[PDB]
């Protein structure tokens, strides 16, 4: 069943699992018209879909052109997430295919499960764990991509860098989901604690800064410091 | 009319014989049940006064042979057999009704209730469901579980009602995934109405059936059967005009005919609210939706 704090360990070991997120997938601006009704405007999305123990991200771009003539987008933005992922399987290798696709989002699981009916020994689950991978677009590179597409395209990414030379994939993951909570409470502050420091760059090859293993702890630091204040702000508390 | 004749009565029980019911005491001078209306299905059934659990009893139909019940004190149950010698049998049939020691089928001549309940149900869909082709009748309990319950143990004891799985390969055509999940159709239509059933009549006599079993044995596979077949029908945008206004009639007499205190148990809140106020059907069933809302608005 459900993915919770209890069975986090499962997320390292060497069964093969890739999380699914579709919060990204159907975005829209909501504007007025000339007549000053409401109307939105889609702009290009994206599937995030992760191999936590790895770091390889397969970033399926949604181009604006696949709702065009379309009714009930939100509906149709979990099918076409669900065929997508489906279709991603289907192009790997046996041997690459997951054991197990957790889905972000509850209402995941019907799609994914009726597109999965060829692969009945791939468990689809839900987690108990609330995830920041909505903050994806909050990543630079990644922004750029998918703003950039004029089609459908999937594009590889390894979204630990060369951490996994240096970490666990489990103290990866935990670094990932601080520095994407961050970025999910206030980006600008986020941003601002990565970019601060002239001296450190971002890899032409990488997503995030080329901090040493002690700048890792300070800027990690920083981060739940940023997390803790906007707590007391939302709350007053 | 026909008649099915008891040996005997030698544990006190309560029988039923379609929607009646009548208690028997322990060695009472019971000889069977007299005027049972010819041209229709019947189903015979008991529950013993000293252990209420295991419902069990018969389905037949008297044009197709001579039936009684006789007591088995090593199974411990009343059993239905076949008697095959005709002159014994209308022999036996006139003592038992020469001295009045039958029961008379208790039918109102203005209630068409039995009718209105098994309207499509045959006797040979019946033992194709249950499956012990040395008998005419079929027995049914409490307890047999259905094929689709065996594969989620004895395969002789079940019930072979038709799969029906929303999330399986027989429901959703390749590539239209979306399609048929949100719009059972072509399951209904293709699949079922045209590929395994061949024709309303049976999908609606499986339906029937069904009901029939959840609420005279509580038998819990059959309730999902009814309701499995009543979701597949409300869930499907494009179904017969015809089909529609007979489901309507069909479900208003089974709500009819539930007794009160067993809505909680034999009706499913979910399935129900999804037909009525959310399906393709939920402006279709204008009998079924009113009588519901008059008698279980709990439910809803």
């Amino acid at each position: 069943g459900a993915m919770n704090s209890s069975n986090y360990a499962e997320l390292f070991n060497n069964d093969i699992k890739l999380f699914v997120d579709d919060t990204n997938v159907y975005r829209v601006t909501v504007h007025k018209t000339f007549e000053g009704n409401v109307a939105t405007k889609a702009i290009n999305g994206c599937i995030f879909t992760l191999n936590p123990k790895t770091g390889h991200l397969f970033l399926k771009i949604i181009h604006t052109s696949v709702w065009a003539g379309q009714k009930r987008l939100s509906q149709l933005a979990k099918w076409k997430t669900a065929e997508e992922v489906s279709a991603l399987v289907r192009s790997l290798p046996k041997e690459e295919q997951p054991k197990q696709i957790i889905v972000t989002r509850k209402a995941m699981l019907d799609p994914l499960e009726v597109h999965m009916l060829d692969f009945p020994n791939i468990a689809i689950r839900p987690t108990e764990l609330r995830l920041p991978f909505s903050a994806a677009m909050s990543i630079d590179k990644l922004s750029d991509v998918v703003m950039k597409a004029t089609e459908p395209q999937m594009v590889l990414f390894n979204i630990y860098d060369d951490w996994l030379d240096r970490i666990s994939s489990y103290t990866a993951f935990s670094r990932l989901t601080l520095l994407l909570r961050a970025l999910k409470t206030n980006e600008e502050s986020a941003k601002m604690i990565l970019l601060s420091d002239p001296t450190i760059t971002i890899k032409s090859y990488h997503l995030w800064p080329s901090f040493t293993d002690e700048q890792w702890i300070t800027i990690e630091s920083q981060m739940r410091d940023l997390i803790l204040t906007e707590y007391g702000r939302k709350y007053n508390v | 009319m026909n008649t099915v004749p008891f040996t005997s009565a030698p544990i006190e029980v309560t029988i039923g014989i379609d929607q009646y019911s009548f208690n028997v005491k322990e060695n009472q001078p019971f000889h069977g049940i007299k005027d049972i209306p010819i041209g229709h299905v019947h189903v015979i059934h008991f529950q013993h006064a000293d252990n209420s659990s295991m419902r069990y009893g018969y389905w037949f139909d008297c044009r197709m042979g001579n039936f009684y019940i006789q007591y088995d004190p090593k199974d411990g149950l009343y059993k239905m057999m076949e008697e095959r010698d005709g002159a014994k049998f209308e022999n036996i049939v006139h003592n038992f009704k020469e001295r009045q020691m039958m029961v008379s089928y208790p039918k109102i001549d203005e209630d068409d209730t039995w009718y209105n309940l098994t309207e499509f149900v045959q006797m040979d869909k019946i033992r194709k469901i249950v499956r012990k082709d040395e008998n005419q009748f079929s027995y049914v309990d409490s307890s047999m579980t259905t094929v689709q319950e065996n594969e989620l143990s004895d395969p002789a004891h079940s019930l072979n009602y038709t799969v029906i799985n929303f999330k399986s390969r027989e429901a959703i055509r390749p590539g239209h995934e979306m399609e048929d999940f949100l719009d059972k159709s072509y399951y209904l239509n293709t699949v079922m109405l045209q590929g395994i059933f061949k024709n309303s009549s049976n999908y609606f006599g499986e339906l029937q059936f069904a009901f029939l079993n959840a609420m005279f044995f509580g038998n819990y596979g059959s309730s999902l059967q009814w309701h499995a077949m009543i979701e597949l029908i409300c869930s499907s945008a494009t179904v017969p005009k015809h089909m529609l206004d007979k489901l309507d009639e069909i479900l208003y007499y089974q709500i009819k005919t539930l007794p009160e205190q067993y809505s909680d148990i034999l009706l499913n809140e979910r399935v129900w609210n999804i037909c009525l106020y959310s399906s393709f059907q939920k402006n279709s069933l204008h009998n079924t939706e009113k009588i519901m809302e008059n008698k279980y608005p709990e439910l809803l």
